[PDB]
């Protein structure tokens, strides 16, 4: 259980900030074979600093798509597969619910990566102190702020509070029970719920805009002010959808309460 | 990555032979740097691991007119590092161009230890403001680090002169130094030596020995600031990762600290909220609000009242923030360190960039500004003479803090949307 | 192949013998050359084998106004040699006439030896520059050799002196003797005398026996260059091989040295890489490149750091060189010597052409052309004014010192793509 929490769910340090980030550096025409894959993990696992057990060995990692295709989308899968009288409790099935958690979970650390991509072509440069380089940096801040709470967000959901409710679950039959809630109370406030659908699905439509804010670096001024126009309207619209999903949740009360703050 | 420390000056080498001392202490580990068998961590960052787990700290030494690095070097733990990089007025021009003379063989102990690396996050420096023989060779030597290397990051903890005012060229010297600081460093981590003395009056009733209670204190702060890199957290274990939210803008990049006890020797997260939200909690002393706040707590934490606490936290409107935009504080939990008896459990740190720190460079500014109206106040000493004939560094730095100060002012401003 | 040794001069004896006596502790053999049962090596290159292993060195011993070769004659490494060679002013063309009138025995003396010889890959001859009964008849059995042989390498170890200007016609004897180097040598290994002395007062606090130690420096290094011909190892075991990358051109062939300890009563290899790419380990004194360096270690080295190693030496860029091709570094083991304490465990030895030893060429130059502008210095010793009534060979080193200057300041260029 506080193996699987580590690496399928990454909260292991330097192991998810070592994995993905290895990841990163290649995208494309490669990563078309599990063979660079399985390495990069096996260069990961050794800078993870806590684990190196045979409960941190036996992983399957692969790609349910090859990719043979403003792109942020990229699918993984990491699995961790258990001997027979255990396989009875954790099952097969909640396990893959564990890899799509896992796949959206490292589909956010493309973000700090790219806007940290971006802030790095300007920190080679930082010069000109004129308004054009305060005007852009600002742009970057207000970018670099909703990633570091939605972060904290997830960071307060899914790791934390229904942590504590299985720390207290615990009692044969009520283990595999407190497993399938483990999980249930996850899903339920990863809000991969059908209720909470829309407000999960204007998120690819930022990511998507920000990578695009990335592509530039200078190209043009007006540009870049277009495409930040448009995260401001996407941001507007979503403080309105969230409250308006609790006028229909105490878990989702918390998210309009963290992306307003001493403002409206 | 890994973290190079760097230490200079009598306030600096006694902060850090605190820091070490502190982190010795801490950590199971012996004054010859031995593990206890008794004792898990990662010292990986600010110690090079040995076969054995000799954790010989990256302290670089640099020392000029040595008293107290003598004390320094008879000790315990002088056993505990020897990285052989021990190489010898009160002026700003001085320290400078004696930093000036030594820059190769000293720049050779940076590389070496570079080399000792194979990664790096940042460069940490203890230094004083107005140190005497730290200002000014501080100065120097961030200019030759800013020269050498854009790719790495510079954090830097150090305090405010305030002796209640023999020494008159030393606002020329702070502000000569602190310019340095504006341009060429990346975040500032600042103290005042008043409020420091405010919570040692408070709680002891020392005088005259203060600035031992004022090492211990500081230990405690840069311990609590690197907890979540010494004890293994997951994230912001970089450090640029820490710093990233709190400066937007490349001038307005000091920030200011705060911490629970005031005496150390239950507690909700309400209450250490509300504590941490006093200015007589923070070490340093129109309406002036933060731009962005960050929390980092330590302690025995019930995980469901952390909600509760940030919601009422929004309701009764204990902080005034508002700069123009939404950037709020940001919460965060790290280990209740073992290894150490764990009394005063809750306890948190905090982190923000405010503007209110301007009026006490505007304090600093209204001095400078009347002794640079009188000008009998450098004394003609001969250092500043050669350095600067015609004394013209000193308008510029005044026109850089002019700047400083009035992107200061219209930072409180709701209209900072442009301009930021 | 087999390597012939010749040994001239005061200097050149002293540090022939100092070498012997350095080969004789270091392999395991007597002092009259019977081999010891408790030491396997070749010992076939500098020292013909006898029936009871008596090495018997290839150390060809000329002698004039002989005070320090008595006391090479009377010792007790008398025993090891005995090839019946030795047979009888401090100017040039004084030493220059005194090899005239001997040439023909001392060429007997010569191919006695090459008849001693099967094979024969190079000569080496101990020598210093300006020496004075060395110089000039260095010079003349050069130039008999040159004719003789010109299937053959000389290789030549030699000083630069320097004794911080009674001898005035001294820049005038060693420019003639480094014109003869130029154009009838083909590799050139010269050292200075007052780096020497920077090592050795550096290392210990003597000043007037400094010549003793010199000579113990010296035979480490002309140990260390041999290391992989007297231990067995299996590439660039023929002195060509070893020459031929560093030589791209005919004129400049001067190879300059360092060694990395400067005491030596772990290292890794970017710690002895990184001092090698000190001047202060090097035993020599616009921006100057390297057009090729070679490094040689010898210790107890892993294997896998050093690909490491030339990563991050690529990385850091701590070397300068770029003549205008792709001529770059050159690393190589050998073995860690037994038979002798190995402590200081790690140790490098550095070969390369570098442009900046021209400078020192030049202040020579800027010596003599001041010494030639007054023509006073010459004393009018009736020698030189035999050998040349109207002294204009000074006037055609000159010319020819000047088309080495500008052969360097040349090769200095990124375009030497033409005349190279």
């Amino acid at each position: 259980y506080e193996a699987l929490r580590h690496f399928l769910l990454m909260e292991d340090g330097e192991f998810a900030q070592s994995l993905s980030d290895l990841l990163f550096e290649k995208l494309p025409g490669e990563l078309l074979n599990p063979l660079v894959l399985n390495s990069v993990l096996s260069k990961a696992l050794q800078c993870s600093l806590h684990g190196d057990t045979p409960h941190a060995s036996n992983l399957s990692l692969a790609l349910k798509y090859l990719p043979e295709v403003p792109d942020v989308l990229s699918c993984l899968e990491l699995r961790y597969k258990v001997d027979w009288p255990l396989n009875i409790v954790i099952t097969e099935g909640c396990v893959s619910k564990y890899s799509g958690v896992f796949s959206f979970l490292l589909q956010l650390k493309l973000m700090m990566w790219a806007l940290k991509d971006v802030c790095f072509h300007l920190k080679r440069t930082a010069m000109a102190g004129s308004v054009q380089f305060r005007q852009l940096q600002l742009f970057k801040h207000e970018m670099q702020h909703f990633v570091k709470v939605i972060q904290g967000y997830i960071a307060n959901q899914i790791l934390h509070v229904t942590w504590c409710e299985f720390r207290a679950r615990l009692a044969l039959e009520e283990i595999q029970r407190a497993h399938a809630e483990y999980l249930h109370k996850a899903v339920f406030r990863g809000l991969l719920t059908e209720k909470a659908a829309p407000v999960m699905n204007v998120i690819h439509s930022i990511f998507s805009l920000v990578l695009k804010f990335r592509s530039q670096l200078h190209p043009n001024f007006a540009l870049m002010q277009q495409s930040y126009n448009t995260f401001k309207y996407y941001s507007h619209f979503l403080f309105k959808v969230v409250t308006k999903l609790v006028n229909r949740q105490p878990h989702l009360e918390d998210f309009l309460l963290r992306i307003n703050f001493n403002n409206y | 990555r890994e973290i190079i420390t760097l230490q200079l000056g009598q306030c600096g080498n006694q902060i850090g032979f605190e820091f070490w001392k502190q982190l010795c202490a801490e950590h199971g580990i012996s004054p010859e740097g031995i593990v206890e068998e008794f004792a898990t961590d990662r010292k990986d960052v600010f110690f090079y691991q040995a076969d054995d787990e000799h954790y010989i700290p990256r302290a670089v030494l640099l020392d000029l007119e040595p008293r107290v690095i003598h004390s320094i070097l008879n000790s315990p733990y002088a056993k505990l590092y020897n990285p052989e990089n021990i190489y010898l007025g009160n002026n700003w021009a001085s320290g400078f161009s004696q930093g000036e003379k030594i820059h190769e063989d000293i720049f050779d102990i940076i590389d070496r230890e570079a080399d000792g690396s194979d990664s790096l996050e940042g460069f940490v420096l203890c230094h004083s403001i107005a140190g005497g023989t730290g200002s000014g060779l501080g100065s120097y030597l961030l200019e030759r680090l800013n020269d050498r290397y854009p790719k790495k990051l510079v954090q830097t903890y150090s305090v405010f002169p305030n002796q209640d005012e023999d020494v008159v060229v030393q606002p020329y010297n702070s502000l000569l130094t602190l310019k340095r600081l504006t341009q060429n460093a990346d975040c500032v981590v600042v103290l005042d030596n008043t409020a420091l003395n405010r919570i040692a009056t408070d709680r002891l009733h020392i005088q005259n020995p203060s600035f031992s209670q004022i090492n211990q204190l500081v230990s405690t702060i840069m311990s609590a600031s690197t907890t979540t890199l010494r004890y293994p957290g997951y994230m912001n274990n970089d450090l640029i990762g820490l710093i990233a939210s709190l400066i937007p803008t490349p001038r307005l990049h000091f920030l200011m600290t705060g911490y629970t006890p005031l005496t150390t020797d239950k507690t909700t997260v309400l209450d250490v909220m509300r504590r941490l939200l006093q200015p007589k909690n923070v070490m340093v002393s129109t309406n002036h609000c933060y731009i962005a706040i960050l929390n980092i707590i330590q302690g025995e934490v019930d995980p469901t009242q952390v909600h509760k606490s940030l919601q009422r936290i929004r309701e009764r409107k204990l902080a005034n923030f508002i700069p123009w935009g939404p950037a709020s504080i940001q919460v965060a939990l790290s280990r209740k360190s073992p290894y150490l008896p764990s009394a005063h459990r809750v306890s948190g740190l905090m982190m923000a960039n405010h503007t209110s720190i301007s009026s006490l460079f505007e304090r600093t500014c209204r001095q400078y500004d009347k002794l640079r109206k009188r000008e009998a106040f450098l004394e003609q000493f001969r250092k500043e003479d050669m350095f600067k004939d015609n004394f013209d560094e000193m308008d510029t730095s005044r026109e850089i803090v002019q700047q400083l100060i009035d992107e200061y002012h219209a930072a409180t401003r709701p209209d900072y949307i442009s301009w930021g």
